[PDB]
């Protein structure tokens, strides 16, 4: 079985540096090209770099030339990407891959986030209400993710929790909404449950007319 | 160096349908073209390489064709597991480039959105900021336009949108648009409206509130 | 530029049950290449027998790189009468440009013991 496994992605400030690695098994590592491919949030795939089996030949996407260095340790079946002078638009999932002609084997990806923002728990506000809509606004948190439930998981039908949006401040915000029968507003209580583990923020917010 | 452009970016089809996705290269790449499938949260999987060679372990309903600058991915009859994003790639020379992706989605009947507007909470207003939220619920297809109007003034630059993936049971979308103002600016104006346009509606729908 | 590979001998005769070894000779411009060994089918279609490096998604047909780097043995182990046919090698460079170049074709004759 051919397997590739990345490690090293995380949060780094603009201008900073990060080293990714990829461990390979199931083939003679030094006989094959290796590559990095990335995918920015919500965008498509972008090839980053390729290194030849013996390591002598390296190739780079123009936007990372002079900042990223690909290398490999054939005695340890490991691929590396040294990323210096990181930029906001380097934020992406980074996949290790191995070309044969096309890339027939891929890792699972490791997430890299390049941002100046610091850890902050969200503020939670009500979106107050024969169908009614209500919800919760989860604003100004960092880093991702937050989790949202309704009535501790008892309300799942009709719930929509939107993808977070990145604000110009560098903080994230999202909303979660639910539609319910208009008559239910008088016999039911609606509470959104928000958890932002990086800040130990566990919030419950009652949403009422 | 060489650009790849796929058509369409978004394609809806039914199970059983033939699907055709095209990839146009900005110059000759011979047959050095591959196609990949990617599902949310997962790595891409190779389908086709050398523009027409079916990769081992890939279902026979996938085929690729083309040479030079025009390449096609065909799914001869679509199956439920095939709803995914598809990418073409060339490896003719460096830099390797991918097309922008074609998202293959489940076709269904047109459904107009139900629209709701939410004023900012008093709690948030105390924090110095006002978020106004417009919800477009359970619509199809995904194309929709939201404009904010404040005392008839069309807003620009102060809103952000977010859209869900197709719902697993009814194949619709929902969308939020959030208008962000300072508390002081919010309290200057009276009528907050979001105007929604969608193929399922004969005219825009306007949802509004009068502040206070 | 790099030259198409050579494939020798042009005519290889062996007895059934023995091994038959061709040599494919190829000098690449980079370290990224795949060398393929083919036999011609009916209808003038190539059938891939083996590859160096091997296709990881995939035993009588074997490729051995010799120490000078440019020569490769392509061996039929325990050849059969019906291995008689036309063979060739195809070199694929993947950098700096994807290019496929075939050798001239050679004949294998496997005789009755």
């Amino acid at each position: 079985e051919v397997q590739l496994l990345e490690s090293g992605g995380g949060l780094v400030q603009p201008g900073g540096s990060l080293r990714l690695s990829c461990a390979a098994s199931g083939f003679t590592f030094s006989s094959y090209d290796m590559s990095w491919v990335r995918q920015a949030p919500g965008k498509g795939l972008e090839w980053v770099s390729t290194i030849s089996g013996g390591g002598s030949y390296t190739y780079y996407q123009d936007s990372v030339k002079g900042r990223f260095t690909i290398s490999r340790d054939n005695s340890k079946n490991t691929l590396y990407l040294q990323m210096n002078s990181l930029r906001a638009e380097d934020t992406a999932v980074y996949y290790c891959a191995s070309p044969y002609y096309a890339m027939d084997y891929w890792g699972q990806g490791t997430t890299v986030t390049v941002s100046s923002a610091s850890t902050k728990g969200p503020s939670v506000f009500p979106l107050a209400p024969g169908t009614a809509a209500l919800g919760c606004l989860v604003k100004d948190y960092f880093p991702e993710p937050v989790t949202v439930s309704w009535n501790s998981g008892a309300l799942t039908s009709g719930v929509h929790t939107f993808p977070a949006v990145l604000q110009s401040s560098g903080l994230y915000s999202l909303s979660s909404v639910v539609t319910v029968p208009s008559s239910s507003l008088g016999t039911q209580t609606y509470i959104c449950n928000v958890n932002h583990k990086p800040s130990n923020t566990k919030v419950d917010k009652k949403v009422e007319p | 160096d060489i650009q790849l452009t796929q058509s369409p970016s978004f394609l809806s089809a039914y199970v059983g349908d033939r699907v055709t996705i095209t990839c146009k290269a900005s110059q000759d790449v011979g047959t050095a073209v591959a196609w990949y499938q990617q599902k949310p949260g997962k790595a891409p999987k190779l389908l086709i390489y050398w523009a027409s060679t079916l990769h081992t372990g890939v279902p026979s309903r996938f085929s690729g064709s083309g040479s030079g600058t025009e390449f096609t991915l065909t799914i001869s009859s679509l199956q439920p597991e095939d709803f995914a994003t598809y990418y073409c790639q060339h490896y003719s020379s460096y830099p390797w480039t991918f097309g922008q992706g074609t998202k293959l989605e489940i076709k269904r009947t047109v459904a107009a959105p139900s629209v709701f507007i939410f004023p900012p909470s008093d709690e948030q207003l105390k924090s110095g900021t006002a978020s106004v939220v417009c919800l477009l619920n359970n619509f199809y297809p995904r194309e929709a336009k939201v404009q904010w109007k404040v005392d008839n003034a069309l807003q620009s630059g102060n809103s952000q949108e977010s859209v869900t993936e197709q719902d697993s049971k009814d194949s619709t979308y929902s969308l939020s648009s959030t208008l962000t103002l300072s508390k002081a600016d919010y309290e200057k104006h009276k009528v907050y409206a979001c105007e929604v346009t969608h193929q399922g509606l004969s005219s825009p729908v306007t949802k509004s509130f009068n502040r206070g | 530029p790099w030259n198409p590979p050579t494939f020798s001998p042009a005519l290889l005769v062996v007895t059934e049950g023995d091994n038959a070894t061709f040599t494919c000779s190829f000098s690449n411009t980079s370290e990224s290449f795949v060398l393929n060994w083919y036999r011609m089918s009916p209808s003038n279609q190539t059938d891939k027998l083996a590859a160096f490096p091997e296709d990881r998604s995939q035993s009588r047909f074997r490729v051995t790189q010799l120490p000078n780097g440019r020569d490769f043995h392509m061996s039929v182990v325990r050849a059969r009468r019906n291995d008689s046919g036309t063979y060739l090698c195809g070199a694929i460079s993947l950098a700096p440009k994807a290019q496929i170049k075939e050798s001239l074709r050679a004949e294998l004759r496997v005789t009755e013991r």
